[PDB]
């Protein structure tokens, strides 16, 4: 088959090489087993400027993704070095979580290597980020007639 | 069609043979070429023009600038260690006695003449005046540099001057020992002994030989002049680096799919997201061109190594002794 | 880019600008306001031996 | 070459040992400092030549030289996918 | 009086001389003949 | 003295090291480790994500078998010398001046070397020279006499 | 009408780059 | 279409490389030919084996 041949010559001739699979799985967890808190980055109110964003420490916990697809306008989840997906089993080291206020469009400009208005003066992010940016367009919450 | 040669038909017999009654001395030519231009490349000006960004992602493809550096290196290094096994071969530097009679024999030619300030030969000057903003500052200002050889040609004149006086004054005694003089008719002698010819032959003839080598070395001077190809093999490796440098310099006005081949455009345009998979594949060419070359240049200097041999081995057994090898 | 502005004395055309050579690479522009040649060449640069 | 800085340049001749180019080497020689100087081709020895002068040798001494030549290379053999991607 | 010498252009290649000047002196038509082509 | 041998020996020795020290590099990629690639990344991205990886390995091992192949010719070369050598002077008595050492070949002894070979070269040097006067030929009753 | 043969005719300045010693296609 | 125009012009760069190669193997072969014919049809040498 490698010889590409049904006739072989006397001599000695390499093939192929042997492997020994694997037969079992084996992941050993960390011990942790209190959850993250994904409520006082996200359903917490008075989200602060682009400008003076807050930045909290996320550590020593488990990040279950499943109570983050709670609002209905969950659009532009788009993740930058990861997937979306297959985030239930990496083992991350530290995590951190800002707040802004998009004017209308400049959720775009948040991405590495975009710019435009709000992208270098207020919140950059380089050519190595790896991390899920997400944006639920909160309208009803922050306006009222007499403007804020 | 093209023709084999002269059509003979040996008159062989039983009883008949072929004795010479004569003999006419011969001097012939043959060019070997020993060395090369040493050059060295800049990796990282080559690659990247004055771009701060291409010099950054240059340094994520690994260590080929160094793999190329050190094959360069080596190049040169093998090139001066060619020049030196094929000139360098005696220690100590000989010289020319005041008195230049030979029994009749005239080296006017081959030897050094003191007016001349490069102290060559009138053979040697023929054979340098033929062997010939400009290129070479153009070529310079894109990593492409040139380093000068260790020995120069005052360096090499004296070599050949000093293997000179030893053949004439010592014959072949100073190659195995030390130089032991002769008498330069004792040691045509020797030479015909070498051969089969007796002493006689010589000892009888000397001023018809000395008149047919002086004769010989006329022609050979004349024929060195006007010849469409006399110093061929080394126009050849000239030639052949002249169109490696100048592919190399040509291989950057190429786009190899991209946009342009410059970089300035491409960064003041192009968002950085699409800038490095546009710059990405530019890199790839020039690395991709750069080896092609480093190879070539391997295979290049595997060659002139091989001819250098060849001309050390040469300059071992017919200078320094009578080899009995034919042809 | 990067260059050594000098003043060069090769004469151009009323309508060329810019300025190649065998290289294929910039050695010459014209100035917008005061039309003068210049002659541009990259900085010293070379091998650190030790 | 170039422009050499750190080494001065003495007017005597020795042989060459760290070679630099253009004829110019390169030796930690002395008071110990680097010294550049243009290397020596060689002794100079000027053979009395003579038109009835012969030199024949009335001793010997039997030189035993070496010469290192190499010969084998040593044979490898990768494994492509073990290299490119292992497990 | 007056004659004109109306020709006609089309896509072609040509290896063009410049001088030390700065101009042009020579010219190969690069498809005209084989020796055009090996020039 | 043994510097021939050992070149070859190092000059293997950086190659392989340096084909080791290839596989560290990202070749642009996020990170050189490929199971990270696909740990983290979805499988349409991180087949773009290890095309690169796997063509910068396969360019970089094609450059090591050509060395190898150059190298190994210019080793070839030198063998088929050193294998002259040894039948031009093991096995008889060379006249080749500077081919079986410096001076008068009279007999050679090979010795093994580890990727080589070692000659010693026994030559034959004059010494302690005089000089005489010395002359063609003579006649003693009108009858040049040569030297046999 | 009458014809007349463009005897090496024709040939302008491609470009507005500056050009010396160079044979350029 | 450059991807596939780059990879065949690598390919086709490895061929002449490979050539290059063989063929200073095949130069050093005829040379050596070359001289055993002027060293034994054209004479008779000395040369040991
Ligand atoms: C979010 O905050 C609101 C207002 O404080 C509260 O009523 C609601 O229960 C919170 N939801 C979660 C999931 O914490
Ligand atoms: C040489 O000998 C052969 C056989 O003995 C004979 O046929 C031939 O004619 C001879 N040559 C001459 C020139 O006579
Ligand atoms: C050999 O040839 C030379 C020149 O052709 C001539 O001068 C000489 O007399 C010849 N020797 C003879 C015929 O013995
Ligand atoms: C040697 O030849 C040159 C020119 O051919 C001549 O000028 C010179 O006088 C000759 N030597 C002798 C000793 O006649
Ligand atoms: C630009 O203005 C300067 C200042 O008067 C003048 O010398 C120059 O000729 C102007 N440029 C052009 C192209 O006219
Ligand atoms: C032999 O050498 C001596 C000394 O150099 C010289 O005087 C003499 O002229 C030479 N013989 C001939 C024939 O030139
Ligand atoms: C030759 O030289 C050797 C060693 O130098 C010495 O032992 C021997 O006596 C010398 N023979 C003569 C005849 O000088
Ligand atoms: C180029 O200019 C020089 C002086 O600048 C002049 O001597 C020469 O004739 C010119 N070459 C031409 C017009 O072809
Ligand atoms: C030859 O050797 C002797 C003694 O070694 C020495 O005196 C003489 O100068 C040398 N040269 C000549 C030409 O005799």
């Amino acid at each position: 088959c490698t010889l590409k041949s049904f006739t072989v010559e006397k001599g000695i001739y390499q093939t192929s090489n042997f492997r020994v699979q694997p037969t079992e799985s084996i992941v050993r967890f960390p011990n942790i087993t209190n959850l993250c808190p994904f409520d006082e980055v996200f359903n917490a109110t008075r989200f602060a400027s682009v400008y003076a964003w807050n930045r909290k420490r996320i550590s020593n916990c488990v990040a279950d993704y499943s109570v983050l697809y709670n609002l209905a306008p969950f659009f532009t989840f788009k993740c930058y070095g990861v997937s979306p997906t297959k985030l239930n089993d990496l083992c991350f080291t530290n995590v951190y979580a800002d707040s802004f206020v998009i004017r209308g469009d400049e959720v775009r400009q948040i991405a590495p290597g975009q710019t435009g208005n709000i992208a270098d003066y207020n919140y950059k992010l380089p050519d190595d980020f790896t991390g899920c940016v997400i944006a639920w367009n909160s309208n009803k919450l922050d306006s009222k007639v007499s403007g804020n | 069609t093209m023709s084999l040669g002269a059509e003979n038909s040996v008159a062989y017999s039983n009883n008949s043979i072929a004795i010479p009654t004569n003999f006419t001395i011969s001097v012939t030519t043959e060019i070997l070429p020993v060395s090369m231009t040493k050059t060295s490349v800049d990796c990282t000006m080559y690659i990247c023009g004055d771009s701060t960004e291409c010099s950054n992602l240059l340094l994520q493809y690994g260590s080929f600038c160094t793999q190329l550096k050190r094959a360069l290196t080596g190049i040169a290094v093998e090139q001066d260690k060619n020049t030196q096994e094929v000139f360098a071969q005696v220690k100590q530097i000989y010289k020319t006695p005041p008195i230049k009679y030979f029994g009749g024999f005239n080296f006017s030619q081959i030897l050094p003449d003191p007016s001349k300030p490069s102290k060559r030969s009138p053979i040697e000057d023929l054979l340098f005046n033929k062997v010939t903003r400009d290129l070479i500052c153009a070529q310079k200002f894109k990593g492409l540099t040139v380093l000068p050889p260790l020995l120069t040609d005052e360096m090499i004149a004296q070599y050949t001057s000093a293997l000179l006086a030893g053949t004439i004054t010592s014959g072949w005694t100073f190659g195995a020992g030390p130089a032991l003089q002769i008498p330069f008719p004792m040691q045509m002698a020797y030479r015909f002994n070498g051969i089969g010819v007796t002493q006689n032959v010589l000892y009888e003839n000397q001023k018809l030989i000395a008149n047919q080598f002086n004769s010989a070395i006329g022609k050979i001077q004349d024929s060195l002049s006007s010849t469409p190809s006399a110093l061929g093999k080394l126009q050849d490796v000239v030639n052949h680096n002249a169109q490696a440098l100048n592919t190399l310099v040509k291989q950057l006005s190429s786009k190899f799919g991209a946009i342009s081949s410059v970089l300035n455009d491409i960064f003041s345009r192009l968002d950085p997201p699409e800038a490095e998979v546009q710059i990405d594949r530019l890199i790839t060419g020039r690395l991709q061109s750069l080896q092609t070359y480093v190879t070539q240049q391997l295979i290049r200097a595997a060659e002139i190594r091989a001819s250098a041999n060849l001309a050390a081995t040469k300059m071992s057994e017919c200078v320094l002794g009578q080899s009995k090898r034919v042809d | 880019g990067t260059g050594v502005l000098t003043e060069s004395n090769k004469k151009f055309l009323p309508f060329q600008q810019f300025g190649r050579d065998i290289a294929d690479t910039t050695d010459a522009v014209r100035d917008p306001q005061t039309l003068e040649i210049l002659d541009i060449t990259p900085c010293s640069f070379g091998g650190v031996s030790v | 070459a170039g422009c050499l800085i750190g080494a001065e340049y003495v007017n005597n001749s020795y042989e060459c040992d760290i070679p630099i180019g253009a004829g110019i080497c390169a030796s930690y020689q002395t008071s110990q400092s680097i010294i550049a100087y243009t290397m020596s081709l060689g002794a100079e020895n000027s053979v009395a030549y003579s038109n009835n002068s012969i030199a024949i040798p009335t001793n010997f001494t039997i030189s035993v030289t070496t010469e290192i030549l190499p010969v084998s290379m040593t044979k490898t053999s990768v494994d492509c996918t073990m290299y490119i991607c292992g497990d | 009086a007056a004659a004109y010498y109306v020709g006609y252009l089309q896509p072609r290649t040509f290896l063009l001389k410049y001088n030390e000047n700065g101009t042009i002196t020579d010219a190969v038509d690069c498809a005209l003949d084989p020796l055009s082509e090996t020039k | 003295a043994l510097g021939k041998l050992q070149d070859v020996v190092n000059h293997n020795a950086q190659a392989l090291n340096t084909l080791v020290k290839q596989l560290s590099s990202k070749f642009g990629a996020i990170s050189s480790v490929l199971n990270d690639i696909f740990s983290r990344l979805d499988p349409p991205e991180a087949e773009v994500q290890i095309d690169r990886l796997i063509t910068g390995r396969l360019q970089s091992l094609q450059t090591y078998v050509t060395q190898q192949l150059i190298r190994a010719a210019e080793i070839r070369a030198s063998a088929n010398l050193a294998a002259t050598k040894m039948s031009e002077c093991v096995l008889g008595q060379s006249k080749r001046v500077d081919f079986c050492g410096k001076g008068y070949h009279l007999m050679s002894f090979p010795q093994s070397a580890p990727h080589g070979v070692v000659f010693l070269h026994v030559t034959y040097v004059p010494a302690q020279e005089k000089n005489f006067t010395t002359a063609p030929a003579i006649c003693h009753d009108g009858k040049a006499h040569f030297p046999r | 009408p009458a014809y007349t043969n463009s005897f090496t005719r024709g040939v302008y300045y491609p470009d507005k780059v500056f050009r010396s010693s160079v044979l350029h296609s």
